[PDB]
């Protein structure tokens, strides 16, 4: 009876590596085709800093771009 | 000034373009590091590349 | 911390709401920014003139 | 050019105001989900 407990659980461990299988291998082909799925927290930090990147970039485009359109505007006047 | 227009409006096409491919490329970042942090964040680690391969064991068991 | 007991037995809808959420807060915050540096600009216009 | 000034000051201050709020709120949910889906991520 010990041992019908112990196959029930361990039947829906072997589920759970088999979904974390599919969901690793589908994303690593999403993106990448085999990407570091051994130990992926690296890329996560990395993509977070592209993230703030992200803000950075687009903060800076935006207000240089506007600035120099408002010095379009002093030229026009002129 | 007209010459200063010309090499600004240059300017304005490179800061447009800049801005809508890098938007475009940390976007497309984003919803890669999303699936990741839902669907496996450290799981694998869970899992550990374990491969157990008991199921059989305990059947015969 | 959120809510008190707010369905935890499955709270897998809630990420999803909290996902909403998340894309909200890029928007908000960035055309937010981008109008108070507008008129940050059209201050220093403003002060120039 | 300085009543220009004011009000566009007041603006200033209003979305100031709007977007510490909101990141403040939304930066809150975000967290919470971070911490779902870091400690029960379905586990």
């Amino acid at each position: 009876q010990p041992l019908r407990m112990r196959l029930s659980e361990l039947e829906q461990r072997l589920n759970n590596q088999q979904n974390a299988e599919r969901l690793l291998s589908e994303f690593c082909k999403r993106q990448g085709r085999q990407y570091q799925a051994e130990d992926l927290e690296a890329l996560q930090n990395e993509l977070e800093a592209r993230q703030e990147a992200l803000s950075l970039s687009v903060n800076e485009g935006g207000e240089r771009r506007m600035e120099m359109r408002q010095e379009l505007e002093q030229l026009k006047q002129k | 000034l007209r010459q200063r227009h010309t090499e600004l409006e240059r300017e304005v096409s490179r800061f447009e373009d800049q801005t809508q491919q890098q938007r475009q490329q940390y976007a497309q970042a984003k919803e890669s590091l999303t699936t990741l942090n839902r669907l496996i964040p450290q799981v694998t680690l869970l899992l550990d590349e374990t491969l157990i391969d008991r199921v059989e064991e305990v059947r015969e068991e």
